[PDB]
């Protein structure tokens, strides 16, 4: 909040927001002159680069990697589009019951919900992730009522 | 064939969305997945009836259908696709699907939000299926109230001032299309009148042709922005959730050149005929006015604005100078700025709120934490520069050839307005590239703390891939929007009569 | 019941506009009391206790472009204010921009003759001269105007609340006091000098000639005795409120050990940890006589009567030196180490 | 010429209803023999 | 909005596949410039059936007629300047191409595979002898 | 409600019955009425800050303009839409008003500046109230814009010109404050809303009327035929 204030007004064009090329304080210690070698190969890399998302964990997954060897191939030995706009249709349904029955996590509710006091933890996990339809808990009127232990 | 499609085509989206309400099941995660799969199914029925339920070889109607629905002033369900709307319709599924999937991370409300994106879908379509001249004004003003509450709810600072400008211009607007409405509703309503495909025949006297061609004219202008009209556009694009400003300026914005090709080129000729060439003057300076002032703005949101307004240049002389390119080349000008425009706005709406500064003076070195930003940015950047390969090339050369073989004028405008539409080349990269060097170049502070600072994850990266294939794909070879056999009787009427 | 305070000015003639708020909050009870200002004013509302939120919108140019002019009439109208009381000296040009705000009394200043002398009909309580010269007397109509104009309520309300008592949030009060204290020396036992430069550092927007800066060598003379003797002898703070990055490298009160610091209007608390403070007419004199911090105030000459009305603030503490010859920068500098040697 | 000028007028179009609606609207005000006297100058002229 | 002057191609009827609308540049009154645009549009109506002979001729019928306006228009503005003598034989050759035209168009337009392909044998041979009696 | 239903029934029979050769200095007389009603009565309805008093201008100062828009224009051919406008005004009017009573005894307030928030502590007398305004602003999917426009299309097909375009603009304009109190209803600053709303115990015959008087103010312009059919057999 003290916010200071600020200063001799600046170029309206100031040619790049940076520090005039006179103390840019390396040339080519900043862009180039600057590589060694260090390590870790290629395909350890990869497959271990895929991985920090979870993007599918089981089923879901087999549904969604084996589907675009299964439509691109549809398009030879050809089969009537009916049948290939039917496959892509229960695809996007089965592909969307299973991520909405996947649990829920603090990032995805209410900002003012989002900052409680370390006491969201049982007031979510394994709270809400217990029940179907209960709102005993239901304190999205905001006013700081919490209505929790 | 007989089994609805159009029908559904518009009935699915409202419908299938007003189940959110009444659905009580969390604060913001089901209802995305049950919004993207209500998405993704309309595209799919979409590309389904394009397939296999159309010919690209015959000009009439396809799909249409009708009922009764008022009957006092005949009024109908009357609903049928077209080679003009076809484009349109598929690049409105198609961005809306992934402005909606862009809208991902919203929180704050995220039950109003999706149904309120549902809406608007339907009533795009619903505006660009119409066959019935009230039904296609209904569809038109059905979005007014939606887009502002997605306003007024997120996006920007001073959301409000923009918000309520936007509406009461955008309604004030309409008006004049309203008068139009009643004038050749009641011209002979014996005569079906309100069918927008037996209208066709319609030999009105003069000094009534030219009030409602004005009246329709002046609605349009208000919609697709023309110079003397253009003052809402950057309070409403600079204020508005990138999400909302994707589908915003790349379809809504083309609602006001399809109309103004369906319902004035197609119904009143000798009203237009002696009217193209101040729209083609109108539009050729605007294409310089329009630069000229983005050049001037600050904050890069209102400087992308203008950009969008510039590129509404070419589609205006593409309507007049009546040739079947020229009418031709400006769908797909509206296709190739309905990608390049939304795009645009999804990056800068995804660099801001990562740096929260508005004003393109104190933007530092963000190329050193976020690579992939500034690469898919500098490539929709060249888009926009008209660049060959890239789509946004082919439209202004084919609107190009359409003025220069244009049969409505001789020699002494035909280069003249050439010369001021060319110069637009020279003055856009000065503005556009003004600002790739100030807000990414150079080396700013040692930005070294990966907070606040994280490059594009899997689910932006993906949208701007997604969007940026069809930009390529569409520029090395622009037959896949070419599928239009309309033209070929769209510009058939006017072609002889007098002057 | 909603109040909106439209204050003009920056800083020096708008710290004086605390006591017309606490009026304003303690005649209506627990009223929602706004204010809109200038960039460099609105600084200063984050040390109070009363206003619900500022805002910035007038330095009151001549031209602004007719959308910044709709969006505030925009912002101000859509939440109905009751009475905007008013300053600025509004004409018949500014007038009509309080009217648009569709409020119920709407009070404010008026020019005598000149600009104008206009005042519309469309106002209320209009009155003396435009450019508010004095200190503590300030909007001296404004605190007759609320005063048992209207009913029952006790005769006069306190006449002229307690003058400035700025509180300090004790979060700023802490952790950037210390962090800018101990860059340099510190012990909570030096002594504040203020008007050095001219740039932004109050210019009080009424002092007009003098107060602006001292050549910065009476300057050096008054702080070599100054750390002289075991009272202080932590206090070399020039205290520069400038780009000083442009006058540091010239302070002749040799740089040895005379230490600096940047500050916006949030210096407040930098005064309540120090041992005292020497000034000229700014608004350290007034923020120091609002707490106890007593203070040593150096004008030019007899203003005391317009800028400072308290002349005994606590015990006659806070002290102030005239200048025989009038301008400021000749003062028997001498007396005035005399004086402060005390402290 | 943009901002001052054609924004000056699409605001100026909805900024001098703010000022006509209060204008008009402290005209009156109260005072029952102003209603009756404001009711009689409309009946006598359009007399005519 | 443009006219003919030698009205014997015209045919009973007087019309013919011509997509009006297409502009020809001006290159001047001569038996030099419109004996070599004919030429150099009679040789692409060669190329046509390469690629585009087969596999959905739905664009043969959108490109035939507009290569050949250029061929109606030309060949007239020529027929006119050319001596008394060489105009009879000339006219003669225009009347067997300008048929064969609208004979290929409207056997196109049945979306056939071999009547096509029958039909463009014979405006290949007359087509294949424009490009010399030029 | 009654009065002006009252009033317009006996305006009409007084002034066709008796007065068949005026027609040309009534005509005229009452249309300056309502250029000027459709007009006063928008203007001062910005500028208001009550409830009541806001209604007042708008609902009736400006409203009673367009049922008087084609008793001037009148050939028999209109006297079905001025039947079909009051039916559909009774409701879109009754609607608010029973909103408005219902949220007044909740809290105790008539200002405008206390309906922050009130989206969030009750959700349905929200939309129940921004149903009927969005209405009572003539916007397509509703019934007021069937009836402006079916008002007009009847009037417009009768000659007269400055009367249905001074009726379209003063609607935009009065789109204004409708938008403005909507607006007002959809926020979450708490430290905003004032403590009217903060104490709200949310929740028979005020509720009945309420949500059986707001479909009737969406339902009808969508389904105008029989109304309409009916309302062509008036000859008086």
């Amino acid at each position: 909040e003290p916010d200071l204030q600020e200063d001799p007004i600046d170029k309206w064009r100031t040619n790049g927001v940076s520090p005039e090329d006179f103390v840019y304080g390396v040339y080519d210690g900043h862009h180039t002159y600057d590589e060694g070698q260090e390590k870790k190969g290629f395909w350890e890399d990869v497959s271990e680069w895929y991985q920090e998302a979870e993007p599918p964990q089981g089923f879901q997954a087999l549904i969604s990697w084996s589907f675009p060897p299964a439509v691109i191939l549809g398009m030879a030995f050809d089969v009537p589009g009916e049948y290939l706009y039917i496959g892509a249709a229960i695809f996007i349904v089965v592909f969307c019951i299973i991520e909405m029955d996947k649990p829920d996590k603090p990032h995805n509710f209410e900002p003012e919900i989002y900052m409680m006091e370390r006491s969201k933890r049982d007031k979510l996990i394994a709270d809400y992730n217990s029940m179907d339809i209960w709102d005993f808990n239901e304190k999205y009127g905001e006013l700081w009522d919490f209505t929790v232990n | 064939s007989y089994f609805p499609w159009l029908t559904i085509l518009v009935v699915l989206p409202i419908f299938a969305g007003s189940l959110i309400f009444f659905l009580p099941h969390k604060g913001n995660k089901i209802v995305r997945w049950y919004t993207i799969s209500i998405c993704l199914l309309e595209f799919l029925l979409m590309t389904y009836a394009f397939c296999y339920h159309f010919q690209l070889e015959d000009p009439l109607i396809q799909l249409k259908e009708d009922y009764k629905w008022i009957d006092v002033f005949d009024f109908h369900w009357r609903l049928g696709i077209d080679g003009l709307s076809l484009g349109s319709i598929l690049l409105t599924g198609f961005i809306t699907t992934l402005a909606t999937l862009a809208a991902w991370p919203i929180t704050r409300n995220s039950r109003l939000f999706y149904f309120l994106m549902l809406a608007m879908y339907s009533g795009q379509i619903g505006l660009f299926s119409s066959r019935d001249l009230l039904l296609f004004f209904i569809m038109w003003e059905l979005e007014l109230i939606p887009v502002y509450l997605l306003l007024s709810m997120w996006g920007g600072k001073r959301r409000l001032y923009s918000a309520t400008k936007f509406i009461l211009y955008t309604a004030g607007g309409s008006i004049f299309f309203l008068i139009g409405v009643l004038g050749m509703g009641l011209y002979g309503s014996n005569e079906p009148g309100l069918d927008l495909e037996r209208l066709i025949n319609q030999s009105y006297p003069a000094t009534l042709e030219i009030l409602l061609y004005f009246g329709f004219l002046i609605a349009y202008a208000v919609k697709l922005p023309i110079i003397p009209l253009h003052t809402w556009l950057p309070d409403t694009h600079g204020e508005a959730h990138y999400s909302t400003c994707m589908l915003l300026a790349g379809i809504l914005l083309k609602m006001g050149a399809y109309g103004l090709i369906r319902i004035n080129m197609e119904l009143l000729p000798h009203a237009h005929y002696l009217f193209s060439p101040w729209l083609v003057i109108i539009g050729a300076i605007q294409i310089i006015y329009a630069a000229s002032t983005s050049l001037g703005q600050r904050n890069f949101k209102k400087r992308i604005a203008y950009s969008s307004v510039s590129h509404m240049g070419f589609i205006i002389i593409g309507i007049g100078s009546i040739t079947n390119i020229g009418l031709n080349g400006a769908i797909l000008q509206i296709l190739s700025h309905g990608f390049i425009g939304a795009t645009l706005f999804f990056l800068a709406g995804t660099a801001s709120d990562r740096m929260r500064l508005v004003y393109l003076e104190e933007l530092g070195g963000i190329s050193i934490p976020m690579p992939k930003i500034f690469t898919m940015f500098s490539s929709f950047s060249m888009a926009s520069l008209a660049l060959p390969g890239m789509s946004g090339f082919v439209a202004e050369l084919v609107v190009f050839f359409g003025l220069i073989t244009s049969p409505k004028f001789l020699l002494m405008p035909k280069a003249l307005i050439t010369f001021v539409m060319a110069i637009g080349m020279i003055l856009t990269p000065i503005y556009l590239l003004s600002m790739l060097r100030q807000m990414f170049y150079g080396y700013k502070l040692f930005n070294v703390p990966n907070a606040n600072f994280v490059d594009s994850g899997p689910r932006e990266l993906f949208i701007l891939i997604c969007i940026f294939l069809p930009v390529i794909g569409i520029g090395i070879y622009p037959d896949f929007v070419l599928s239009l056999s309309v033209d070929r009787v769209e510009a058939l009427l006017s072609n002889y009569y007098p002057k | 019941r909603r109040v909106c305070c439209v204050v003009s000015g920056g800083v020096y003639e708008n710290v004086l506009f605390f006591p017309v708020v606490q009026m304003l909050k303690d005649r209506y009870p627990g009223v929602l009391v706004d204010v809109v200002a200038s960039a460099r004013g609105k600084q200063v509302y984050e040390m109070c206790k009363n206003v619900r939120y500022a805002n910035v919108y007038d330095p009151d140019d001549e031209w602004p472009e007719p959308a910044e002019y709709t969006h505030q009439l925009g912002v101000m109208k859509n939440r109905y204010y009751d009475m905007v009381l008013s300053t600025k000296l509004a004409g018949t040009g500014h007038a009509l921009f309080l009217f648009m705000s569709s409020a119920r009394e709407k009070v404010g200043y008026v020019y005598p003759n000149v600009n104008g002398a206009g005042a519309g009909l469309f106002l209320t309580e209009m009155f003396k001269p435009a450019t508010t010269n004095l200190a503590d007397g300030g909007y001296n109509m404004y605190q007759d105007m609320l005063e048992w104009l209207g009913r029952p309520a006790k005769g006069v309300p306190q006449q002229p609340i307690p003058p400035l008592r700025v509180s300090i949030s004790k979060k700023l009060r802490a952790v950037v006091e210390d962090k800018y204290n101990r860059a340099g020396v510190e012990k909570g036992k030096y002594v504040v000098i203020h008007g050095i430069e001219s740039d932004s550092v109050a210019n009080m927007k009424s002092r007009g000639d003098d107060d602006c800066l001292l050549p910065l060598e009476l300057w050096a003379e008054i702080a070599k005795e100054i750390s002289s003797g075991g009272n202080g002898l932590r206090p070399l703070f020039v205290m520069p409120h400038e780009r000083h990055r442009e006058e540091i490298e010239e302070i002749v009160g040799e740089e040895t050990a005379y230490l600096f610091i940047t500050t916006p209007g949030q210096l407040t608390c930098l005064i309540n940890d120090s041992a005292g403070v020497v000034a000229t007419n700014t608004a350290a004199v007034q923020l120091a006589n609002a707490r106890d911090k007593p203070c040593v105030a150096l004008f030019s000459s007899k203003e005391k009567a317009r800028l400072f009305l308290p002349y005994v603030e606590e015990r006659k503490s806070c002290t102030v030196v005239a200048s025989a010859t009038g301008k400021l920068a000749g003062i028997d500098i001498e007396a005035v180490k005399k004086a402060v040697k005390d402290l | 010429f943009d901002k001052g000028v054609i924004d000056g007028i699409t605001n100026g179009v909805g900024l001098a209803s703010f000022c006509i609606g209060e204008e008009i609207k402290y005209v009156g005000g109260g005072r029952i023999s102003s209603y009756l006297f404001f009711f009689l100058c409309y009946v006598s002229v359009f007399l005519f | 909005k443009i006219r003919n002057k030698e009205i014997n191609n015209g045919e009973t009827g007087t019309r013919s596949f011509v997509k009006n609308g297409i502009y020809m540049a001006d290159i001047g009154p001569s038996f030099a410039a419109h004996a070599y645009r004919v030429r150099s549009s009679a040789f692409d109506l060669l190329a046509l059936e390469d690629l585009l002979g087969k596999e959905a001729s739905n664009y043969v019928n959108k490109y035939l007629r507009l290569k050949a306006t250029f061929i109606y228009y030309d060949f007239d503005k020529l027929i006119t300047a050319a001596d008394p003598d060489a105009k009879p034989p000339l006219l003669d050759l225009a009347n067997r191409l300008f048929d064969s035209f609208e004979k290929l168009q409207a056997a196109v337009t049945t979306k056939d595979d071999t009547d096509i392909g029958s039909c463009y044998a014979d405006t290949k041979l007359i087509l294949q002898e424009v490009m010399t009696r030029m | 409600v009654t009065s002006k239903v009252a009033a317009s029934a006996s305006a009409t029979r007084i002034l066709d019955i008796p007065f068949y050769f005026s027609s040309n200095e009534w005509h005229l007389l009452l249309e300056i009425l309502a250029i000027l009603s459709m007009i006063l009565g928008n203007l001062l309805a910005i500028t208001q800050t009550s409830m009541k008093r806001m209604l007042a201008y708008s609902s009736i100062g400006q409203i009673g303009y367009v049922i008087i828009g084609i008793i001037v224009g009148d050939s028999n051919d209109g006297y079905a839409s001025m039947i079909t406008y009051m039916l559909f005004y009774i409701s879109m009017n009754l609607g608010t008003f029973a909103c408005i009573v219902l949220f007044g005894l909740r809290t105790g307030t008539d200002n405008i500046r206390d309906y922050a928030g009130l989206y969030m502590k009750d959700p349905f007398l929200a939309l129940s109230l921004a149903l009927c305004l969005l209405s009572l602003g003539g916007l397509p999917p509703l019934a007021g814009f069937f009836g402006k426009l079916y008002l007009f299309w009847c009037g417009w097909q009768a000659g007269l010109y400055f009367l249905v375009s001074i009726g379209l603009l003063t609607s935009v304009l009065s789109i204004y404050y409708y938008l403005k109190i909507i607006k007002l209803l959809m926020t979450g600053r708490n430290q905003e809303i004032t403590p009217y709303v903060r104490n709200y115990r949310r929740s028979n015959s005020i509720e009945l009327s309420m949500t059986v008087c707001v479909i009737a103010s969406t339902i009808p312009g969508i389904s105008m035929n029989p109304i309409l059919a009916i309302a062509q057999d008036t000859l008086f």
